[PDB]
């Protein structure tokens, strides 16, 4: 009768802040504790194991300690990077793998990017084809800006999205707005 | 090369059947089939512990499977349901004191069940121009690609540069959007976004482009219709760079 | 290690002509396991023979019990030849009468 | 005559012919009866009893079934994977024998041994690994590193201490009707190979016996001819003891003499063969 519980939500956090994605067990013997690690249109894949009490799993800047006695496996990371966005299933199997894995649900994790000098404006950009469709461009705002939701049915607001200018090390946020219809951007 | 699914994408009418094919050449003797939905997590369907056994999962029904050989895991169904529609995952594992028995995942399966193929529908892909207030104001340019009327949502959005495929200053939109968020069928559209440098946008000699894979209607599918059979196909837009 | 089968072929009945009995050989004391045990009635193998499930002593040596139904008439002469690693040529063990 | 404690164990014989063979072959006893067979093709336990389940449930039976087949399945591939690091030579085979047995004054005492090559390797005493001296170096580091896998020590103490004695009980009152009952046995006499020139050997046949405890003896009236060769126990398909008692006598101290035999089930009433 074992069970895997793990963080009850989504956990959204800057860029360089301390992570830690708690994760507790209920098993009968010596079962073996596992993270994993989905990036966004992947499968899973091992992040870090602990086959026996008291080991210590490591990866990717990651850590976490199987702990019998608070019947535990708590993930931890010093120091969040952008490509940490993903979620992170806590798993557990008997001893050998030679049974089954429980998996609990699974933690999202968004990791917020530190905007440096935050320049908040809408745009509007003209289709390259004769048609004189456009479209709202809402970027270069913090990350702590939360993008309003629609509440009309023929508008479409997009979902906040970073971009990384990797030569120039320049990340920025935007969100996309339409509408087939007369409307205004932002 | 390690765990290899085929399909990668599906749309199927109610009660149509197909096929889900797990490989694995890593001598692997225990193999799974989940599906994962939001808000459900993981959930197992069937598994296999050895070539010739198979035994059934939390979700079981409506759903057969397979292990003739030990390199592959069959995944059945005889009877496709809305209820199907899922990201279907495949996992393998070598059991063993010392071994790394951890679980190896394939990249994944989607599959989309709809009452009618003619909800069917290939995306319409528009690229827009970056604003002069942007080019000024900044000295970056943002093109947006917006890919619209798609169903399945079973698309891949990529940015072309002369040619040749962009990531850098790329950025998607996580998951394509319901363009009717009330209805079961509705169609799906999805940005992206392209920024690159004032001067490189003002060169004429750049030629950008957005390209939308879109996965749907096989050659056996039955098509009855005046509009174009909304088939796998590549759709396409672009721009030209430009000196004012 | 390498131990020789021991040998001891009985009548489950006393021997009397024309009515059925059970005839039995206990094959004892060997190791490895692998071993061939043949009932024989003139010489000829008996095809109809039941045997137990592999089992083994304390000190680790394995013990078979091979047996078959049979009906013994004045002229029948019966045997049981065993074949075992530790044996250069099959020994046959009759059936005293 | 001699009776030790009523015992259920379950036995186990592999053989490892290379790296990519091994078979295995298993079965259930309680005592000299097996009352389970093990189908290593489907990896499935046969009862060999209506009773053979004992006071177990449907559930607790597919439990323990699952058990010993994960069990025989990874036993072979953690033998083969070990065995580079073990200094293990092909071919070799190895023996297990794990159970319960009472005795008397109701105390039910548990073990576990295990075999290389026909020899003593391991013991199991109050839930530890117990290497034997015949094992060697081998034996202790193999008690060294199955302490390190917590998981398997308390499946095999559950087991051994708690399933094991409560199913002992409990498969003997199910099958008392077959355990306990008393079947008489047959005897006969017959004349053996001689053992010399003025030499018989007077052959005394028993059979159709149960239980197993049986007293043969020749005999000159009363006087106990104690010569006599005692053959062993043999066992009768039809869960009976078969056993002959032999005397060396010259051709003329044969005369008088008779065989008496001695079983549970006579009520008092003794076989007696005279020569003739
Ligand atoms: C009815 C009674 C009959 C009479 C008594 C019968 C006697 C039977 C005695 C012994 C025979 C059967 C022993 C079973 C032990 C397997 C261990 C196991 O299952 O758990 C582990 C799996 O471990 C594995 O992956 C299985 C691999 C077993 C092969 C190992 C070979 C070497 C061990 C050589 C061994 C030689 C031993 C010598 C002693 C030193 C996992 O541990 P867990 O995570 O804690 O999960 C268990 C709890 N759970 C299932 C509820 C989840
Ligand atoms: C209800 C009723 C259900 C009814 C179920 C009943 C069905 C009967 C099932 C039969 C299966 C019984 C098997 C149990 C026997 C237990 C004895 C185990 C002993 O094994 C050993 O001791 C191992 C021998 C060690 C030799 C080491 C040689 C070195 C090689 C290197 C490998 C080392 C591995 C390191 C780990
Ligand atoms: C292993 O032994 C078995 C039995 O003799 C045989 O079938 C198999 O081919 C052998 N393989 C090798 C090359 O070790
Ligand atoms: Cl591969």
């Amino acid at each position: 009768g074992n069970s895997v519980t793990q963080m009850e939500g989504p956990v959204t956090l800057s860029e360089e802040a301390f992570l830690t994605i708690n994760c507790t067990y209920t098993a009968t013997g010596y079962p073996s504790l596992f993270w994993y690690v989905q990036y966004p249109g992947e499968g899973l894949q091992l992040l870090l194991k602990a086959t026996k009490a008291d080991d210590k799993g490591s990866n990717k800047g990651f850590e976490a300690t199987y702990r019998k006695e608070t019947t535990s496996f708590h993930l931890e990371k010093g120091s969040v990077q952008v490509s940490d966005s993903a979620v992170y299933f806590c798993a557990l199997t008997p001893s050998g793998g030679y049974q089954k894995v429980t998996f609990g649900t699974g933690t999202k994790l968004q990791v917020i990017p530190n905007i440096q000098n935050p320049d908040p404006a809408v745009y509007q950009l003209r289709d390259s084809k004769s048609s004189d469709k456009s479209v709202c461009l809402f970027t270069d705002f913090d990350s702590q800006t939360n993008v309003s939701q629609s509440k009309d049915s023929d508008v479409y607001i997009t979902d906040k999205c970073v971009l990384d200018m990797r030569s120039m090390d320049f990340k920025s946020n935007s969100a996309v707005a339409w509408s087939n219809k007369d409307f205004a951007c932002a | 090369a390690g765990v290899t699914q085929t399909p990668k994408f599906r749309v199927l009418k109610t009660g149509q059947s197909m096929t889900l094919l797990c490989a694995q050449d890593m001598n692997h003797e225990y193999m799974y089939w989940y599906r994962q939905d939001p808000g459900m997590g993981l959930r197992l369907i069937h598994y296999s512990v050895g070539e010739g056994t198979t035994a059934k999962g939390e979700v079981p029904d409506g759903y057969n499977v397979s292990r003739l050989k030990k390199q592959n895991f069959l995944l059945g169904l005889e009877s496709a349901a809305p209820s199907q529609t899922s990201v279907y995952f495949c996992a393998s594992s070598m059991p063993g004191l010392r071994s790394s028995y951890e679980q190896y995942f394939g990249p994944g399966t989607r599959l989309t069940v709809t009452e009618d193929l003619k909800n069917v529908f290939p995306p319409e892909v528009a690229v827009f121009e970056p604003s002069e207030a942007e080019i000024s104001h900044t000295q970056k340019a943002t093109l947006v690609c917006l890919a619209t009327g798609f169903y399945p949502d079973h698309v891949e959005l990529s940015w072309w540069v002369n040619g040749k495929e962009v990531h850098s200053g790329v950025c998607t939109d996580p998951q394509p959007l319901k363009e009717q968020p009330a209805l079961n069928d509705s169609r799906y559209a999805l940005s992206s976004r392209l920024r690159v440098s004032a001067t490189f946008w003002q060169n004429p000699r750049n030629h950008f482009r957005c390209q939308v894979q879109f996965y749907g209607l096989s050659e056996n599918d039955e098509w009855t219709q005046d509009r174009a059979k909304p088939v796998t196909q590549i759709v396409s837009a672009e721009a030209w760079g430009r000196a004012d | 290690i390498q131990r020789t089968p021991k040998i001891q072929v009985y009548s489950r009945h006393p021997a009397e002509n024309g009515k059925s009995n059970f005839l039995n050989c206990y094959v004892s004391g060997f190791h490895p396991s692998d071993i061939e045990v043949d009932l024989l009635k003139n010489g000829e193998r008996i095809e109809k023979v039941e045997h137990s499930d592999l089992s083994f002593s304390k000190d680790w040596s394995f013990y078979l019990l091979y047996y078959t139904e049979f009906t013994p008439t004045e002229k029948d002469e019966y045997a049981c030849r065993v074949n075992h690693v530790t044996l250069s040529q099959p020994k046959i063990v009759k059936w005293d009468r | 005559a001699f009776q030790g404690p009523t015992s259920f164990h379950v036995i186990q014989t592999s053989s490892f012919t290379n790296s990519t063979w091994a078979q295995t072959q298993g079965s259930g006893w309680l005592d000299d009866l097996q009352i389970h067979g093990w189908d290593s093709d489907s990896g499935t336990a046969i009862f060999l009893k209506p009773w053979s389940k004992g006071n177990f449930s449907d559930k607790e039976v597919a439990e323990l079934e699952e058990i010993f087949r994960v069990y025989i399945f990874g036993f072979a591939r953690e033998v083969q994977d070990f065995a580079g690091d073990f200094q293990m030579k092909y071919p070799f085979e190895i023996q297990g024998i794990a159970g319960c047995e009472l005795h008397s004054g109701g105390a039910i005492v548990s073990f576990l041994r295990g075999a290389l090559g026909g020899l003593d390797f391991l013991s199991v005493k109050n839930a530890s690994c117990v290497p034997s001296p015949e094992g060697g170096s081998r034996a202790q580091k193999f008690c060294a590193l199955i302490i390190q896998y917590q998981g398997i020590m308390e499946t095999v103490r559950i087991l051994l201490y708690e399933t094991c004695p409560r199913y002992l009980l409990g498969v003997l009152n199910a099958g008392k009707a077959d355990l306990q009952r008393q079947v008489k046995p047959e005897a006969w006499l017959s004349s053996g190979p001689s053992p010399g020139p003025g030499r018989l050997q007077l052959v005394c046949h028993v059979s159709g016996f149960y239980p197993k405890p049986v007293w043969v003896m020749w005999m000159r009236g009363e006087q106990e001819q104690q010569g006599t060769q005692l053959g062993d126990i043999l066992p009768n398909a039809n869960w009976t003891w078969y056993l002959r008692a032999t005397l060396d006598v010259a051709d003329g101290e044969a005369a008088g003499l008779s065989c008496r035999v001695k079983h549970s089930s006579l009520e008092g009433q003794d076989i007696i063969l005279y020569w003739r």
